């Protein structure tokens, strides 16, 4: 709540996406074996996290940035789902 | 022994002299005094009403009032208020004990501060007002007339002269008996000469004054009986040579208000100014409850300011009556009242009701309060305190349907009936309550310390239906998730299935490891995470731990 | 013991009561009327017990218990049996206050002690007590009541005789000294903030001088105003003070058993009432 200073749609999403990569690098490093049982004091979150579902969290949280369609264009390139937005806007 | 000297010394640092009692408040606002008849060693003393009125223990009186007021849901704060007060003083002529002079107080307010009924039509707006004036006047005077009725006859037996019997039978109003003895005193113009109840004539005024002045000239025996006839007749029943402030016992204060009100000239000068014109000569009772009503009628727009004065002294405007008066008429804006006096009467009244031990009758008095803060938080606080009074009658459920945003009393039930024995009973009715949020990890502080259930595929499929309540809750900013609370629901999918999981299936050994960075409130909420490790062996290989007590943790489960 | 009782305070439900004494225990006697019922006698203490308080309910009912020895025992029912789930013993001297934060605020017990200290017990994420040490009075802090909403606020009562108002800020992380009061001349017993349901708080700051000085705030932004309950030294010395949840009625019992239902009237007169 103090990684928020802008508290808006994109401020949620930064901190969101930070955790999506940070769980999954440890997983990737369990393949490359930089994770062990002497490599924590707290058991590791080896759950992989999903982008689109955390965007549905963000979307329901801020209907104050659903009024900015440009902020919706912003979302869709990080989804990488450009026909779907362009077909909802005609 | 030395424990005498010890205890001394401690209460030097508490500074207590040894002989301690205390008084506290409980939950109905009553006292708890140390008396060694208790099993605590303290016993409850029920605090008594500031002012006792009989129909503040009558449910019918309360539900009448609800249905004689315009309830709003207040636009600022949904917690209910009152827009306009459509209160009447003939609501208390359904109720009140009927031989208190309270009933008389209620009766008197009905004629003055609730206005006459008008069944006439007019063609002029100068006679519109005169007909409303005469109608209130006869109403006023017929109630006075019945309550002076005995007091007239006392002063008939405190006199004996034949002009006195004529004079006083005219005021008790029985004209046919007034002139009967006037035939035997040799009168044909004094047989009626008190009869100005709806008559104004400026000429006989003059007559009554000249008649006084001829008699004054020194000596001669002049009647002081005919002089009271021509005191009422002059239009000014004090001023002149002779006076009715020399009759302090051959008329009462109450007959005197009647003499100023009808023999000051009813319509030549207004009503309420002649009420005030009596209250110049005499200062009325503060301890006769009908005396005070005529002061606050003697004062029109200074009704609010006479209330604050009579109140410095002895009260017969005591907290129920002033509450009713101010809260009719300040909503209306017909008699003015300060909004601050409004607030003191209302607030003071809710205190007396909380000595009356009725949380609902108080809750309804908070509605007249229109300070947005007070009529938010008084309503909250009542409800989570004594839930139990609010369910008990169908009057109680119309208190619970003012415009109660019923559901509120249900969201205080599952805070009330919660105890630490049956924590899970009502934290379940936070979960399944289904108007809540944040019950999603709170069920986890009940069902973590006892993942004991009834352990069949119908309780487990029922516990599926319980983690779908999670998604029913509204979704918060930065809070609400289901990607680590389906941990305990993907648990109910590897317990009806055998298949060794290398996480081809599941987020559940990951889910335990998130649940050793989640556990918040309680380290038996951390050790259940170790117990659900053990219930799923050959279906996991245990990259978590199983559950001083060492002897048999089992370190062999891998394949 | 139950015959030189020094506290008996209820929860917000009014259904649970905890009475302590010179018994060196907390005999739990819940309210069923003027009959009460034992559930367990909690032994853990050495010496006279002063104050207990149940939790305000939104974080359980959880009984603190402060006592001569140095000890505040966090008791909690966990699966229909008790367990002292933490110990908060950072004091040496007589611990004299325990009062939970009201469930308009979060989990913040307020411990006070005549060793010099106030301690704002911070419940961690297993219920693990951790205080920040503050001082109010440097002779000893004999009491500590909370200020709820009529951010976070409380009041403490002097053995220096001052009644210091303490107000929370989050750019310095501790209770800023808001103001300092004094009409007192021997030590403060109990500082009782009123829970009025509207803008108004009087504070019967109970004193050993045989006097109780009611500081009054007519509305909260009105200042603290010196008035006295009565304007004489009382014959005897004055004990525990309370204020109601709705009405703001004073209740105190005297040494000679002065029953107090004297609420401030129009005229500004602490006036006998029901």
């Amino acid at each position: 709540q103090e990684v928020l200073q802008y508290s808006d749609w994109e401020s949620d999403l930064h901190i969101h996406l930070n955790q999506i990569l940070q769980t999954e690098i440890e997983n990737y490093l369990l393949e490359n074996n930089q994770v062990g049982t002497d490599e924590l004091i707290l058991p590791l979150p080896s759950h992989a996290l999903t982008v689109q579902e955390v965007l549905n969290r963000v979307a329901s949280r801020h209907p104050s940035e659903s009024e900015h369609p440009i902020r919706v264009l912003m979302a869709s390139v990080i989804l990488d789902s450009l026909p779907s937005v362009i077909h909802s806007s005609v | 022994n030395d424990e005498i000297d010890n205890a001394k010394l401690i209460m030097k640092e508490r500074r207590f002299t040894a002989s301690y009692t205390f008084a506290k408040f409980s939950t109905g606002s009553m006292l708890l005094t140390k008396d060694i008849v208790g099993k605590s060693g303290v016993s409850i003393k029920r605090l008594p009403t500031e002012l006792q009125r009989k129909f503040l223990f009558d449910d019918v009186y309360l539900d009448k009032e609800i249905e004689k007021v315009t309830i709003e849901a207040r636009k600022s704060n949904p917690y209910p208020q009152i827009s306009e007060s459509s209160l009447l003083f003939k609501d208390a002529l359904d109720y009140m004990e009927k031989t208190s002079s309270d009933y008389n107080l209620w009766k008197l307010s009905s004629i003055l501060f609730d206005p006459v009924s008008y069944p006439y039509k007019t063609d002029n707006d100068q006679v519109k007002m005169a007909l409303l004036k005469k109608e209130r006047h006869c109403r006023l005077t017929s109630w006075i007339v019945s309550q002076i009725g005995p007091e007239i006859e006392e002063k008939i037996r405190n006199s004996s002269n034949e002009i006195e019997q004529i004079f006083l039978y005219l005021l008790l109003n029985d004209v046919v008996r007034a002139s009967k003895l006037a035939i035997e005193s040799k009168n044909g113009h004094l047989s009626v000469l008190i009869s100005y109840l709806g008559s104004n004539d400026p000429r006989i005024r003059d007559l009554a004054e000249l008649q006084l002045q001829k008699w004054s000239t020194g000596g001669c025996s002049i009647d002081k009986n005919i002089s009271k006839i021509y005191k009422l007749l002059s239009g000014s029943p004090f001023e002149g040579l002779f006076s009715l402030k020399e009759l302090e016992s051959e008329f009462s204060w109450l007959c005197l208000l009647n003499l100023t009100l009808c023999y000051g000239q009813i319509d030549e000068y207004s009503l309420e100014s002649l009420v005030q014109s009596h209250l110049d000569k005499f200062s009325l009772p503060y301890d006769d409850p009908i005396g005070v009503i005529f002061q606050l009628y003697a004062a029109n727009e200074n009704t609010e300011k006479l209330y604050k004065e009579v109140r410095q002294r002895t009260n017969a405007l005591d907290v129920q009556f002033c509450w009713y008066l101010i809260q009719t008429l300040r909503f209306n804006g017909t008699r003015v009242f300060s909004k601050e006096t409004s607030d003191e009467a209302t607030f003071a009244f809710a205190a007396q009701l909380e000595f009356a031990q009725l949380h609902g009758h108080s809750l309804f008095v908070s509605c007249f309060l229109n300070d947005d803060k007070a009529a938010e938080d008084t309503i909250k606080r009542l409800v989570m305190r004594e839930i139990t009074l609010l369910r008990a009658s169908t009057n109680d459920h119309i208190l619970n349907r003012l415009k109660i945003p019923s559901q509120l009393i249900f969201n205080a039930q599952a805070l009330k009936d919660r105890y630490e024995g049956n924590y899970l009973s009502e934290v379940q009715n936070l979960l399944l309550g289904s108007s809540y949020d944040l019950a999603e990890m709170a069920i986890v502080t009940s069902l973590g310390p006892r993942l004991l259930l009834s352990n069949n595929p119908v309780q487990n499929n029922e516990l599926k239906t319980l983690r779908e309540i999670l998604n029913e809750f509204p979704d918060s900013e930065r809070d609400k998730w289901s990607v680590s609370i389906n941990v305990f629901e993907v648990y109910l999918k590897l317990v009806l299935d055998n298949v060794e999981t290398q996480e081809t299936i599941d987020s559940l050994i990951s889910g335990m490891k998130i649940f050793y960075d989640q556990y918040k409130h309680c380290r038996e909420v951390a050790a259940c995470c170790n117990v659900m490790s053990q219930e799923i062996v050959s279906k996991i290989l245990e990259k978590n731990n199983p559950s001083l007590p060492l002897g048999q943790p089992e370190k062999a489960y891998l394949r | 013991h139950n015959e030189l009782i020094h506290d008996a305070v209820l929860d917000y439900y009014g259904k649970r009561l905890a009475t302590c004494s010179s018994d060196k225990t907390i005999k739990i006697f819940e309210v069923e009327g003027e009959t009460h019922k034992l559930i367990d006698t909690l032994t853990g203490h050495e010496g006279p017990v002063w104050r207990v308080d149940w939790a305000h309910p939104k974080f359980g009912t959880i009984l603190a218990s402060c006592s001569y020895d140095g000890k505040v025992l966090i008791w909690k029912e966990e699966n229909g049996r008790w367990s002292q789930i933490a110990v908060h013993a950072v004091h040496s001297a007589s611990v004299n206050s325990v009062q939970w934060a009201p469930h308009e605020y979060g989990p913040l017990l307020l411990v006070a002690s005549s060793d010099g200290k106030v301690s704002v017990v911070e419940f961690k994420e297993n219920g693990t007590t951790s205080p920040i040490i503050i001082d109010a009075h440097a002779i000893g802090v004999n009491s500590a009541s909370w200020a709820p909403a009529t951010s976070r606020k409380f009041v403490t009562g002097g053995a220096d005789n001052l009644v210091k108002i303490w107000k929370y800020n989050s750019d310095a992380q501790t209770y800023v000294l808001e103001s300092t009061l004094e009409g007192h001349s021997d030590w403060v017993r109990d500082v009782a903030w009123s829970p009025t349901v509207l803008l108004r708080s009087y504070l019967a700051s109970v004193s050993q001088d045989r006097t109780c000085i009611i500081w009054t705030q007519d509305n909260e932004q009105g200042p603290w105003k010196k008035t006295l309950l009565k304007e004489e030294k009382f014959p005897d010395v004055l004990w525990r003070a309370s204020w109601s949840l709705s009405g703001n009625v004073l209740a105190l019992s005297g040494g000679d058993n002065k029953v107090t239902l004297w609420k401030e009237n129009l005229e500004g007169k602490w006036e006998p009432a029901g």
